[PDB]
């Protein structure tokens, strides 16, 4: 997020970072509840990345997360490759997160409800600070 | 440049279709909702998170971080994924599986 | 070999932050660049194999 | 789901 | 991570032209280079895998 | 090499590319005989990397070269790795060269032999031109 | 920063050990020669490829392309594994297999 | 062994 800020450590408890197996960060996503991520279709996510949560400071070693494993990625099967449209996709999880002060889901919305232009909303994540 | 390593945050309006289409036209499609162009500017590595409002209280997914500037311009509109548009698809998957 | 192996690496517009091998013709072999995830040009491969079978020697 | 236990500060 | 993570690649003495990897932490992941074939510093890998689970995020 | 010159082509019959599984040149060699191949410790060469005879120019696709396979690999157990002293390693191709107006071997002296300081002698080679 | 498409070659003296020394000191070990120095240098690329002087009309392997300037420079000389001191390990690998 | 049969052309 470029000109954003950092967030209270631990007060967005649905945000995941998506890592490959070394533990490069690549795309965050959203827990839904203790078994299910929702993340962009175009992160490109395999059973062989997985799921942190819990994360604060990807420099900590110490803080204390959740790896979390994959066992089935289910891509919206609309996603449109050349048109970027219905981009999303939802992982999984083989084991259930464990929900805590600091992991815990976002609600989801209804179809029909209407979210007016101009609602200051927020947005989270640790993509680039500077392009 | 390398990512940050602690969570960032910003707040930023949602816009308008047509204000959004103002500046992207015809690549903006019907699984898509605009942020932004406000200040800052989701950028590599926030795909796939949250863009969130607040709904009687409870911060609610309005948008999957999808793509915009190609240099991550503040002055121009942010693509999200539309969750609206795609929450039936989320129901039916969880329910089937 | 092909032209599109000459075309610097190309992030797109997506936001994610993928790593991805492209041929630098300047440097003669295949370096990692990161990849926003959509809209890939052809100067992008998910393994520095692939990349050098395709490219190498442009 | 959406209140987390720790809340958050937006400089708005 | 170990501050070798942190240090420029070295090709050395010898005059071979091998890739190897190196982790580059102004970029933040690991990226080709040619190494020389002897007298090998420590940031100096066979594969990216192997580079990144050593040095990834110094 | 830094300030060489283009050789006329074929004229070093015994000079091969080695090169890995996707063409890459990572060392040269020279022939010793049609089974042979002499080269460096430190360059590594693998049974998975090939030796290539017969070449002139690398960025030709249509010149006439002989890939030529590696059976075994006989690195000098006294290459010191520290030190690179005894620099020197055998490799014996699965099929054999085949010699002609391109291919051919460079002889080898008697470990007895005195080459004189001063002599004016040839090397050749892919090596970059400028550092 | 690429290597040539075209074989190179280029001319270049053998020099003494003690010549050489004069630069390398006591780097220079005892399956090692020098040459060079002579406004040409070897580089990264050309190891493991000969050295070769001609004597009665033939070619003869006298060095192999080992090491040298770490820029490639042409004023130092270069280093290169000495064949008349490994050739016996030649012959014997040879005979054995 | 050491004879090329297109012999090589050295400036100098």
């Amino acid at each position: 997020i470029v000109n954003g800020e950092e967030a209270v450590p631990g007060s967005w408890p649905w945000q995941v970072s998506l890592q490959d197996k070394t533990g490069f960060h690549f795309c965050g996503g959203s827990l839904i509840n203790e078994n299910w991520v929702v993340t962009a279709a175009h992160c490109g996510v395999t059973t062989s990345d997985v799921v942190v949560a819990g994360e604060f400071d990807q420099g900590s070693s110490s803080e204390k997360i959740q790896k979390l494993k994959i066992a089935k990625v289910f891509k919206n099967s609309k996603y449109n490759s050349l048109t970027i449209n219905n981009d999303i996709t939802l992982l999984k999880l083989s084991t259930a997160a464990s929900f805590s002060q600091t992991v815990s889901a976002v609600c989801l919305p209804s179809a029909s409800d209407d979210f007016a232009a101009g609602t200051t909303c927020v947005t989270t994540g640790w993509g680039l600070t500077r392009y | 440049a390398n990512t940050p390593d602690r969570l960032q945050q910003a707040s930023l309006p949602l816009l308008s279709n047509t204000n959004c289409k103002k500046y992207w036209g015809t690549k903006i499609k019907d699984a898509m909702i605009c942020a932004g162009a406000s200040g800052v500017s989701s950028c590599m590595g926030d795909s796939g998170g949250p863009l969130v409002c607040k709904k009687n209280g409870a911060w609610t997914l309005v948008g999957i971080v999808s793509w915009g500037s190609s240099t991550c311009s503040t002055s121009t509109p942010g693509v999200y994924a539309r969750v609206t548009a795609l929450v039936n698809w989320v129901q039916q998957t969880l329910a089937a599986n | 070999r092909p032209d599109f192996c000459l075309e610097p690496p190309y992030t797109g517009p997506c936001x994610a932050r993928i790593i991805r091998y492209f041929y630098n013709a300047k440097a003669g072999l295949c370096q990692t660049f990161v990849y926003g995830g959509c809209r890939a040009k052809r100067n992008n491969f998910k393994s520095a194999e692939d990349c050098m079978r395709t490219c190498g020697g442009a | 789901c959406g209140v987390p236990a720790i809340q958050p500060v937006l400089s708005g």
